[PDB]
């Protein structure tokens, strides 16, 4: 676990003089629990060995003061232990989120959207729950041993060799069991997550598994996961069964030799009798501090794989960044000039796009079209720099797009992605993203252009109906038209629709396009669609098939010149 | 909300009945291995008392009897010391007698060595009996999953069944290995540790058992005072995951429309307030021990003071008070973890009756073994009247007859009973008062496996288990070489975009770069159904997210090009369904009107007024 420590020494840096106030209070709280037997050895030696009745009762005052000093610095240690372990976990996810927000589409989609939330919310909280458990209930095992040795040195140091020999063998016989247990214990968590995934896949596809009658294959691929998990959990419990017995045997043998080697001293007259009572409690306190500390070491293997994922997110250098000298035109009015752009995944056999070359003039409209998987899905995300072109160049009216500040680029591109996503809140704050200062009557214009006015106006509170988290209350084209209106009130120089009108029907698609043509009379519109009924009115249309372009023109000059486009539009008539 | 605690507990305990030999030998081995670590301190105290008796007795006048020595001590003014001398067994003038001390310690060491291999075996057998009753439960749940009807799976919440076979078996394993190892032993260390602690002194044992009520009231008052905070932090972390989810899932819409600054400020303003909410919840719930250990020392101080004051009076011996200290330490340990042993038992018994409720549900219809074979395909229905829940009939009377080699194509508005009809054909649900006869023989009395393995179905939603694209495509026929997987992966047009991916046919599509589209995930599923070589093929809107040209190519190369088999083609785009052998227009059951495309369009019906929403563009 070289990543858990590299990620653990990095983010709890500011809380150095807040764990130094915990490792100095866990010392007072453990040298005060070791001092109660120390003073009990004086009750037995100064009040019991003699008559001295009052020395037993007046030495209980020292015991009552110590038990209060031991709790004021033990509840005052849990106040600073779970105050640096909450700053680590705050600063950790505040740095995971800040790094994720720098990702591009290619890097964000490589991790996901749920495997990236469970990597910053409940994944941090495992290392964050490890820090508050390793400074409040796990450093007391080394402390109760090291300070126990010094207490046994303070009291009749002649017989401190027992505690100098009994520990070096309690942390060495426990470092062997743990050394052999850790590798067999991190392999058991990757193996119980391999059966929770088999069950998850079987339950989700329980309707298709039965369709192929592939039930002899299931629960035989589950019988090889259950019987494999039960061989790594029956083996990790083969070492975990040696922790209590060996640790308690070391303490018991040390305790038994203690009375012999202490009686040999007491008979000689160089030792008192209460020292045995004190040492027998030092050993028992060390046993108690070691057993419960080694019983909660299950956290380390399960929080060292969380750190692997967090460090995998945090060690992903982004590849799309602003240039050191970005060109800043006064206006970025749409003129796209894609020349020879070839986008290829790293290591892929065939590039997604290859030698695509088309330009759109100032205020016209283009429509790219092709079969599923034929590149066009990735063409939109190149104009707004959600992907990097590998061996080509696209330029917007004066400059290569990657030689242009990405924020000023996005400030005049109204993007409507493949799936309409709306943010939690109200329609007034969901379609506010376009302008953020639009007047109330101005947001009634996009909803009319996007053919979305007649469902948000037929509501009690007008344009204030609450939207769900992902906008799931609006089922389909309702969400799509709200997303269209969001970009409609931005007056962009480039409208960029990526499979937007597919969710809509045919009449509302033609209505929205007519509204755009009557409103955005000079904006550059780039429409991507698998339909043809939304492509007729485009000023120019291009077809791309398996990457490369196959034909560029208008509808009439391409319906009788491109066989691919002809057979594309053939499956459209009724 | 754990609506049963008695019957569930007895059923979970009787689950260990098959492993009763390894449970009886754990119960009897964690008793003789724990009542030997209790009598160990008594032997140790006797060993230390043999030292004290000689040490405080070797300086007395050698020759005088014990009573005479006590009288002499009391006669010189030493009263408490005289009581001390009378309180133990001394003989003046004799030393320690190390023979007795050595023999006592050689027995303490012997039964300390025996007690350590009597607990290692008790732990090994306990591990074996736990990790063998867990396998049985996990293999009984998996055998029940493949027998429940679909009406059970699709009538529950989104993750209701998932977090019952996955998270509810882990809790059962925890609360079946913690209440046999950690809860049973820390009740014998409260019974024997207390019955040996009472034969020593019944007064000092009363200064220790009034710290059970004190350590329980305080641990029940801390927990039931840290509730305005343990809920106000679980709710404040719910506003963190509800913001990260909507800023990660709509990340391309946060980047564009550049509200990165706003979405980061909102995160930073509710992260600084979940830190504060978690601070209190981890402080108050973290100070639950520094307080039950405070009354583990308020008792220790009283025990030590009274024990010393009572040894000095001679009512008890030093070797008894040394053992009493160890008994106090062993008795005051099971209390510091009595809440973290009881809340993980309620949790583990609450998520242990849901599992048995799942196992107690009704199985499927107990199919009849006949092995029906489809020869030509005569899928003919006869007055099917299926209804999901009594009171809302979903599919009414209909008599859609198929043909041996045609491709009957079902069309209709959403929610008209198309996917439900596909579910009826596959016997996922049972038809009510209607024949569903496939090639003359009724499939209502036919083994489900033989029928389903011969149909071949693809649905609107796709299933892709955790594996490579090759493994997903080869799932329809797992005994086919790659020359038959790639072959039937070119008719589904997955080859043209699979090389686009960084490592095609091995992309491991459960953790990929999100480079597989929604229609690309349907082409993979179609390629899986092509492998099986079905004889009655049904495509229930499987080509919905794919192109309408690839749609017409696939359902012309493996749905019309197949002269041998018949096919149902359910889709919403009528362009690919026209000229396709008996289109059936259906509206909430009750097939309105049917026929081929020409006769169906040349009659001016619902089909005619439905083919203008797509072609005429009038709505
Ligand atoms: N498993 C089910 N449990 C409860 N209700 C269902 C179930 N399946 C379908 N329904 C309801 O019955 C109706 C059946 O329509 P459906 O067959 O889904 O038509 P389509 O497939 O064209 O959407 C749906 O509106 C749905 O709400
Ligand atoms: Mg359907």
């Amino acid at each position: 676990s070289n990543m858990l420590w590299a990620l653990l020494r990095q983010y709890v840096r500011p809380y150095r003089w807040l764990l130094a106030v915990v490792a100095v209070l866990q010392v007072i709280s453990n040298m005060a629990s070791l001092y109660l037997p120390t003073v009990n050895a004086a009750i037995i030696d100064d009040g019991v060995a003699k008559g001295d009745t009052a020395r037993i009762v007046e030495l209980g005052a020292v015991m009552l003061g110590v038990t209060a000093l031991q709790v004021v610095c033990a509840v005052g240690a849990v106040f600073f232990g779970a105050r640096a372990a909450t700053g680590f976990g705050h600063d950790l996810r505040a740095a995971v989120f800040t790094h994720v927000t720098t990702f591009s589409a290619e890097e964000a989609g490589r991790f996901g959207a749920a495997s990236l939330l469970t990597r910053t919310t409940n994944d941090v909280g495992h290392i964050q729950q490890l820090v508050q458990l390793t400074v409040t209930m796990l450093i007391t095992a080394p402390i109760m041993s090291i300070g126990g040795i010094f207490m046994a040195l303070h009291q009749d140091a002649g017989l401190s060799w027992l505690l100098l020999v009994s520990v070096p063998v309690l942390g060495l016989a426990n470092y062997w069991i743990i050394r052999h247990l850790m590798p067999v214990f991190t392999r058991m968590q990757s193996l119980i997550d391999g059966i929770n995934r088999v069950l998850r896949d079987q339950l989700s596809g329980i309707r298709v598994i039965r369709a192929f009658a592939r039930e002899p294959l299931e629960r035989v691929r589950f019988a090889e996961a259950n019987q494999t998990l039960s061989d790594s959990a029956l083996e990790a419990g083969r070492w975990q069964a040696l922790m209590l017995p060996v640790t308690t045997l070391v303490i018991n043998v040390s305790s038994v030799a203690l009375i012999w080697f202490g009686g040999l001293r007491i008979d000689a007259g160089q030792m008192q009798v209460g020292s045995l009572i004190a040492f027998l409690a030092y050993f028992m306190q060390i046993l108690m501090a070691v057993l419960m500390a080694t019983f909660m070491l299950v956290i380390f293997p399960r929080a060292a794989v969380c750190a692997d994922r967090i460090g995998e997110v945090l060690s992903t250098q982004t590849a799309i960044t602003n240039p050191a000298d970005p060109v800043r035109p006064a206006a970025i009015a749409g003129d796209i000039g894609v020349h020879d752009a070839t986008f290829c995944y790293p290591g892929a056999d065939r590039p997604v796009l290859q030698d695509v070359s088309f330009t759109v003039p100032r205020g016209t409209t283009t429509a790219v079209v092709g079969s599923t998987g034929s590149g066009k899905s990735t063409l939109i995300s190149l104009i707004c720099r959600l992907y990097d072109v590998t061996s080509g160049s696209l330029r917007i009216d004066g400059v290569d797009v990657r030689d242009l500040d990405i924020e000023q680029l996005w400030s005049a591109i109204g993007l409507v992605p493949q799936r309409g996503y709306l943010f939690s809140g109200t329609v007034a704050e969901n379609l506010r993203y376009g302008r953020a200062d639009a007047t109330d009557d101005e947001m009634w214009e996009a909803l009319r252009v996007a053919a979305a006015a007649d469902f948000v106006r037929a509501h009690p509170q007008g344009l204030d109906m609450p939207v769900a988290q992902g906008g799931i209350n609006f089922s389909g084209g309702q969400r799509q038209r709200l997303a269209i209106a969001r970009a409609v009130i931005r007056r962009p120089a480039i409208y960029l629709f990526d499979d937007a009108f597919s969710a809509l029907d045919v009449h509302t698609d033609a209505r929205v396009r007519d509204a755009l043509r009557e409103v955005a009379a000079d904006a550059t519109v780039v429409i991507v669609s698998q339909r043809i009924s939304t492509v007729i009115e485009a000023d120019q249309v291009v077809v791309i098939d398996d990457g490369r372009v196959v034909g560029i023109g208008t509808h009439d000059t391409l319906l009788a010149d491109c066989p691919i486009y002809a057979e594309f539009a053939e499956s459209q008539a009724l | 909300r754990t609506r049963d605690f008695k019957g569930s507990a007895i059923r979970l305990a009787r689950r260990l009945l098959p492993q009763r030999a390894l449970t009886l030998a754990v119960i009897l081995l964690g008793v003789g291995g724990i009542a030997i670590g209790v009598i160990g301190p008594r032997i140790l105290g006797h060993a230390t008392d043999l030292l004290f008796n000689g040490v405080i007795g070797r300086e007395l006048p050698a020759g005088l009897t014990k009573e005479q020595a006590v009288e002499a001590a009391r006669a010189r003014g030493d009263g408490t010391f005289a009581d001390l001398l009378s309180g133990m067994d001394i003989v003046p003038g004799q030393g320690v007698d190390f023979g007795a001390v050595g023999r006592t310690l050689a027995l303490a060491l012997g039964l300390y060595l025996v007690a350590a291999l009597l607990v290692w075996v008790q732990a090994r057998l306990l591990n074996v009996t736990v990790q063998r009753t867990m396998v049985a439960l996990r293999a009984e749940v998996q055998e029940k999953i493949h027998r429940l009807p679909l009406s059970y799976f699709d009538s529950r919440q989104r993750g209701e069944v998932l977090s019952r076979v996955t998270n509810d078996v882990d809790n059962i394993q925890n609360s079946v290995s913690m209440t046999i190892s950690q809860l049973l032993t820390s009740v014998l260390t409260v019974f024997a540790v207390l019955v040996m602690m009472l034969t020593i002194s019944p007064l000092l044992t009363l200064f220790t058992v009034v710290t059970v009520p004190a350590s329980l009231w305080v641990t029940r008052w801390i927990t039931r005072r840290s509730q305005p905070l343990f809920v106000a932090q679980w709710r404040n972390t719910g506003r963190l995951a509800a913001h990260l989810e909507e800023t990660y899932s709509g990340f391309t819409i946060v980047k564009t429309f550049g509200h990165r600054e706003a979405a980061a400020g909102k995160f930073a303003e509710l992260n600084s307030e979940t830190q504060q909410s978690s601070f209190g919840a981890q402080f108050f719930s973290g100070l639950v021990s520094p307080a039950t250990m405070f009354i583990g020392n308020l008792s220790y101080v009283a025990v030590a003071v009274v024990g010393g004051l009572q040894v000095a009076t001679g009512q008890i011996t030093l070797g008894s008070i040394q053992a009493f200290i160890q008994y106090v330490r062993q008795f005051n340990q099971p209390l510091t973890q009595v809440a973290g042993m009881y809340n993980t038992l309620q949790s583990g018994i609450a998520s242990a009756e849901r599992v048995f409720d799942l196992l107690d549900t009704e199985e499927e219809s107990a199919d009849s073994p006949r092995r029906a074979d489809v020869r030509t395909g005569r899928v003919e229905f006869e007055h099917v009247s299926f209804s999901y829940v009594p009171g809302t009939p979903v599919i009414e009377d209909l008599s859609l007859v198929a043909e041996p080699g045609s491709t009957v194509a079902i069309v209709g508005p959403t929610g008209a009973g198309k996917t439900t009809l596909v579910n009826l054909l596959m016997r996922f649900y049972d038809v009510d008062s209607g024949r569903i006869t496939i090639d003359g023989v009724d499939i209502a009395s036919v083994s489900r496996e033989s029928l389903r393995a011969s149909i071949g179905m693809v649905l609107q939603d796709t299933w892709l288990f955790a594996g490579t694209i090759y493994d997903n495509i080869a799932y329809g026929r797992p005994d086919a070489d790659e020359d038959e997987v790639i072959e039937a992966a070119t008719a589904a047009y997955v080859d043209r975009f699979v090389h686009t991916l960084p490592n095609g046919y091995d992309t491991r599509v459960d953790d990929d770069g999100g480079a597989i589209s929604a229609g690309e995930k349907q082409l993979i599923t179609i390629a899986r159904a092509v492998l099986a070589r079905p004889k009655l093929l049904v495509l229930d809107e499987a080509t919905s997210s794919v192109d309408t040209r690839t749609e017409l190519l696939i359902a012309h190369a493996m749905a019309e090009l197949r002269r041998d088999r018949t096919s149902f083609i359910i889709a919403h785009r009528l362009s690919t369904i026209r000229d396709a052998d008996l289109i059936l227009v259906m509206d909430s059951g009750r097939i309105i009107e049917r026929g081929t495309h020409e006769e169906l369009l040349a009659r001016h019906g619902r089909y005619w007024e439905m083919t203008r929403v797509h072609l005429g563009g009038i709505k």
